[PDB]
């Protein structure tokens, strides 16, 4: 995101702010119910 | 971290920036430092907190 | 499931050729303890010998696996 100020905020930045952050959470909750649904407690993936 | 596409632009000023005692990274640095967080010890400490 | 992390009734069910167990964590790290104390104990020519089952368990070891060859 370059040149993008506060009021040039748009679709891109929202696409960007999901790629960045909500589907990183999306992520980590979907491992999240993976691991439980088999029971996993003892396995934790470090997330970087 | 020099050469990336989120920092490529900046190649020029670094030699400026480690004038004013800082130390700027290679990207095969970073990625050594990363890895760092990798290693047994680092990982039970995560485990922790 | 408390003390070994495996459970019977899976393996009863299931008939699993391996199984893997994971020290993770403070559960992981309290059944890798459990595991660590079991010994066989035995007497050679009138003396304790005292070996370590699980020779491969030590306070380094993430996980375990227990083999077979059809279940």
């Amino acid at each position: 995101e370059q040149g993008i100020e506060l009021e040039h905020i748009d679709s891109k930045s929202e696409f960007a702010h999901r790629i960045m952050l909500t589907n990183i959470l999306r992520m980590m909750g979907c491992v999240k119910k993976q691991k439980s649904a088999r029971g996993i407690e003892t396995r934790p993936a470090q997330v970087i | 971290t020099r050469g990336t596409g989120l920092m490529s632009a900046n190649n020029i000023i670094a030699e400026g920036i480690e004038k004013m005692g800082v130390r700027t990274f290679s990207q095969k640095e970073m990625a050594f430092n990363l890895l760092g967080l990798l290693t047994p010890e680092v990982v039970e400490l995560c485990q922790k907190s | 499931k408390d003390t070994y992390g495996f459970s019977i009734l899976d393996i009863v069910i299931n008939n699993p050729v391996n199984l893997t167990i994971h020290f993770g964590g403070e559960k992981g790290k309290r059944i890798r303890e459990n595991y660590s104390a079991m010994i066989f104990e035995t007497i050679v020519d009138g003396k304790l010998k005292t070996e370590k089952i699980f020779k491969e368990i030590n306070e380094h070891s993430t996980s375990y696996t227990f083999r077979s060859e059809k279940g």
